[PDB]
């Protein structure tokens, strides 16, 4: 229950979480689990981690490339769960996510992939390509293992998906900012949509896509929501200090302490 | 859903949450045309003085002459835009335009599916987006500019390995943030739930007039029809009629490559494993890890990685038949009936050609009505045939 | 001769006295065949079963819009091969065959008719010799090597200008010591009587189905029919049907190249002086001295020097009526069918319809029913007007 | 009336007639004057002469290439008509036969055109191009302008059209030798055509195609024909020696030497 108690330790400080994403493998192994660790010492409440996949389409051109960066240093999925225990032999308490697309994770049995889940520590899973209506089997082998079932909610959702989302889900909730894919290039009114699902005991939300700047981390907390996730303007700085690892640290040090600090 | 995702244990809507409610659209959209006489009218009408709609079916006497076997060929090569993938895109346009849509998304390997879609959209009033990747930029000029010149915009998609995969990619990407007023026009029957039904659905033309054309000529039907399958539509388009023709054999062909053996081939149903992509639970051209990997052929139009759940779910009840045909079989086909019978086939069909013709050298003296579904011309492959 | 070689001034039988025999034999089996019921009946199923009759005839709504004109266009570009050549080759390889002759003789220049010679012969079994002279052959790659992979022997000549002119002169040339045996495929309704009858004769589906289609879509016949004009083969199979129809306008287009007044053209019927050459009497690209000239147009089938006998006739009666387009201006219709209609037509088809554009643009207030024979595809010119 | 007297004067010496043909202006004017005098002088009875056409469809390679050449020297048929006029100049008796395509002698009129003939002294016209049927207002211009209109007897003709042949034609009749068109290459039994020929009054007789050797030539007046016409022997003469134009006249003499004495 690693979430309920982050996010029970951030209500009683009356405050919002902060989760980056990155794709596991990305420059490197050796770097990707430095800059997860600087993630986390700069203040990051929870993990959404991406294991590379050959085919992400719900992914926009920064991500794209973080699994083109990821591939070609020769990561696999058999490396990431490798990455993940040392990450939990780490840090015990931080919450972890895996961005996650339904081939990898049916490929060798979704049973199966869901106790590796367990075995390595991971506390949630988000499968990018599978909708509610598909996530039966998804979900049953999730709780089995003691893994919740990420569910995302976007903006456009009828009361139908909305109490849906709420009885499957666990963890927290996956608000949709905007349509499209993942980027910081566009931004993205969720509070009809957040006093639905609090109104439905659903898992506390965290707001997802686009999010880049301060200000809409604490736009995101002051609309209900218990936080937000920003990836694309993580995996920018990745991008930009390629040549300059020790740069690549002390940039996303910054940023993230920017980032989480608008949360509280 | 109004309708059955589902083949069996092959299809599905495997999309990101966002696209469902375009997938839902998309079906009520499908179900209401499909009980709209004044649909079907139009759709009829376009096909016919159009597109050319009823093709021939020609009887090959020359290529069949000391054996026991009658071979007749579906002339779609004979379709306006000189491909099955006409028919379709037609029926699709028009489901644009009824959804109150006028914008049509479309992802394209060989070049084929995009210039039908850049064809239907000129004619319809549609404003035409085409992804392309970029070794298939390269690799078809032609079409590129044929699509251009119909008044597409071409994208080419340097993501990934830049070929029909990644495009498929780009298409879904742009798809999310533009269903409201963008149709994306699948090529092939595969992909989510409503496409494969869609697909077949505006593909039964085929078979259905092959039906009737047998039964004219022959006053039967026929042992088996063959047709080759590089995502399933065309050879869908032929069996759907057939379906309940328990006595009518359904063979669908598969790009055999260099070799099965070799690795290097594009037969997922038979030779790959199921996986879940493209919207789809189906066979696929998968690396041991769940990667996704390309599939190869000497012809262009057999690329898609992967196959229709509706031809899976065939094969696996035993209704339909699956095999493979490699590229020197292939090139043979396609020799053969240029000089016996004076028709350029597609080397796509020649696949499909290549194994009525084994059936036939194999037991010479089996008593055999064949009927061959020609999806297509082969002038586009004068050059590649001659390198 | 059983038939009258003239149409007023214009045909005749200009050939070397040698020849004649094979010309009356050609004829008398033309006038038996024409009274048979069973050619008629293998006629009628090869260009049914075999070639896609009939063809559509396909209303272009969005290329008028906005005026008063309704066109209509005859889509011989979906007939097998890609033009309406392959009615007549069809026709006449099966009067080689009912002259038990089993060898073919081709003169070609665009490659078409040589593709279409070609392949009617591997259908109907006769051996196929093909003249092209050498300028053509290094222009013509493509088409070549089609011929060459559907069995025929293609041969190229150097002499003169290498071009139409000195190919139509090899082939009589090796006529004149083998017509006992093979039969000569003129590709055009000019040359020596019987060949301009003849091709009319086997070219006149088109109009007649063209009558029947605007009779039952319109319920009325067109004001106007528009074809370009080559050779006159195309032309007159759209003309025919309506040659006593005086209230409907026959307008055949001829190239005008880079301009009439530059002398850069290939228009004999209205800008070229009547002489005698290729067995006949009529308009031509002559010197001054009666040097034969070669027809230049941006389009390569329309490179034949020279016209057809019944259009000098009809003109001269003033039956029907022939103007000429430019290069740019046919290059200018291509690219508007392309982006209007999403059909890609021949450059040489691109004349005719150039000129239907121009009547209604320039009297877009002036009710018209018009059509436009599509006589093939353009697939083939997508590189040129590439470049 | 030209060749009324050479076949009178032939036959009083029991000869037959010798008639090389020569493409005017192959390879250049001046040495084709000088060819042509040549043939003349080396015993060659009578003359057939080509004007220089864009389009000889009855004559195979060897003067496809003396048009070529004749077309390479800049040679017209104007500039023929005025080396016409200095060939009658000098050679007084000897017949001159040309050997024309329809659309030049059809150009600025058919009855135009054998004025011209007559005025240069021209005494009979082959429309290599011009069947009987054909031929109603050729031969009647010719006959006009006092030029003996020529008619092909091919082979395989038959009664009707010998006896057209017969009553049209004058100067002589064209036994056509073979089928095909005009070459040395192949040789080519027309006792019963000559017989019928000499039967019908027809004009005396001269067998042209493949003749190209003295045997031949015999063999030719044997069976009953007055004369033998020889081209691509000829040509193939003027092909051989381009680079040295004494060599060719002195070759030239030689054969036509060889092929006049095998007529006596
Ligand atoms: N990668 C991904 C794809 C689909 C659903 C959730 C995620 S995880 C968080 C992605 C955030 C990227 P960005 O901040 O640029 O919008
Ligand atoms: N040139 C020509 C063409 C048609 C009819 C007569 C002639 S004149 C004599 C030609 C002799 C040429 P060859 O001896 O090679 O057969
Ligand atoms: C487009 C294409 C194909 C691939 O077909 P599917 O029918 O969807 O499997 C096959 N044949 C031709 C000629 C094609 O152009
Ligand atoms: C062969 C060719 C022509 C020239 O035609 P004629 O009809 O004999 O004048 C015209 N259009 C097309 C498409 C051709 O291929
Ligand atoms: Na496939
Ligand atoms: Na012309």
């Amino acid at each position: 229950e690693r979430y309920e108690n982050l996010f029970a330790q951030l209500n009683d400080r009356r405050e919002g979480a902060f989760v980056p994403f990155v794709t596991l493998g990305d420059p490197g192994i050796e770097q990707s689990l430095k800059i997860i660790d600087t993630l986390i010492d700069a203040g990051a409440d929870a993990l959404e981690l991406g294991v590379p996949f050959s085919d992400p389409l719900a992914d926009g051109p920064t991500i794209q490339n973080a699994n083109l960066r990821a591939f070609a240093a020769g990561v696999t999925p058999a490396q990431c769960f490798e990455m993940l225990a040392l990450i939990r032999e780490k840090h015990p308490t931080i919450p972890i996510g895996l961005l996650m697309y339904a081939n990898l994770v049916f490929n060798n049995g979704i049973d199966a992939f869901y106790a590796r889940c367990e075995q390595v520590g991971v506390d949630s899973v988000l499968v990018a390509d599978v909708p509610v209506e598909e996530s039966a089997p998804f979900r049953q082998a999730a709780l089995r293992h003691n893994i919740a079932p990420i569910f995302i909610c976007p903006p456009n959702a009828d009361d139908d998906l909305l109490r849906q989302v709420a009885s499957y889900g666990r963890g927290y909730t996956y608000l949709l900012s905007r349509s499209g894919v993942t980027g910081a290039e566009n931004r993205g009114p969720l509070h009809h949509l957040i006093e639905k699902l609090k109104e439905y005991h659903a898992a506390p939300a965290l707001q997802g896509f686009g999010i880049s700047s301060p200000e809409q981390v604490s736009a995101a907390v002051r609309a209900g929501a218990a936080g937000a996730i920003s990836g694309s303007a993580i995996v920018k700085i990745i991008e930009k200090n390629l040549a300059s690892p020790k740069q690549m640290l002390a940039e996303l040090r910054s940023f993230v302490s920017a980032m989480k600090a608008a949360s509280r | 859903t109004l309708l059955n995702p589902y083949f069996g244990e092959f299809g599905g809507m495997y999309v990101p949450q966002i696209l469902m409610p375009a997938l839902n659209q998309l079906e009520e959209a499908f179900v209401r045309a499909q009980k709209d006489p004044e649909f079907q009218a139009q759709f009829a009408d376009l096909l016919k003085n159009y597109a050319g709609r009823p093709t021939a079916l020609t009887k090959c006497q020359n290529i069949t002459a000391g054996t026991r076997t009658t071979l007749y060929l579906k002339r779609e090569d004979l379709l306006h835009g000189g491909a099955h993938k006409t028919n379709q895109v037609l029926g699709q346009a028009l489901l644009a335009k009824r959804m109150g849509k006028s914008e049509i998304i479309a992802e394209t390997g060989a070049g084929q599916h995009g210039v039908a879609s850049a064809l239907a959209s000129a004619l319809l009033g549609l404003k035409c987006r085409i992804y392309m990747g970029a070794k298939d930029v390269e690799r078809q000029s032609p079409n590129v500019f044929r699509m251009r010149l119909m008044g597409a915009e071409v994208i080419p998609v340097h993501s990934g390995s830049a070929t029909l995969k990644d495009a498929c990619n780009e298409a879904l990407r742009d798809w999310s943030g533009s269903y409201e007023t963008a149709h994306y026009m699948l090529g092939t029957a595969a992909g989510p739930h409503p496409y494969p039904t869609i697909v077949r659905e505006f593909q039964r033309m085929i078979g259905e007039e092959t039906k009737a054309q047998i039964l004219d000529k022959e006053g039967r039907l026929p042992d088996a029809v063959i047709a080759c399958v590089g995502g399933g539509s065309n050879a869908i388009g032929m069996f759907a009629d057939f379906i309940n023709d328990t006595s009518v054999g359904l063979i669908g062909v598969e790009p055999g490559g260099h070799g099965i053996e070799t690795g290097e081939h594009g037969a997922p149903l038979k030779h790959g494993r199921v996986g879940i992509y493209f919207g789809m639970k189906a066979p696929m051209m998968q690396t041991a890890d769940g990667q996704i990997e390309e599939s190869y052929s000497i012809s262009a139009g057999l690329d898609f990685p992967s196959v229709g759940p509706q031809h899976a779910y065939l094969n696996s009840i035993g209704r339909a038949d699956y095999v493979s045909i490699t590229d020197d079989e292939a090139l043979e086909a396609f020799k053969t009936l240029c000089r016996h019978e004076g028709i350029i086939p597609a080397l796509e069909s020649s696949h499909a050609l290549a194994h009525a013709l084994k059936m036939m050298r194999e037991q010479p003296e089996k008593e055999q009505l064949l009927v061959v579904n020609l999806s297509g011309r082969g002038d586009k492959d004068i050059f590649t045939v001659h390198d």
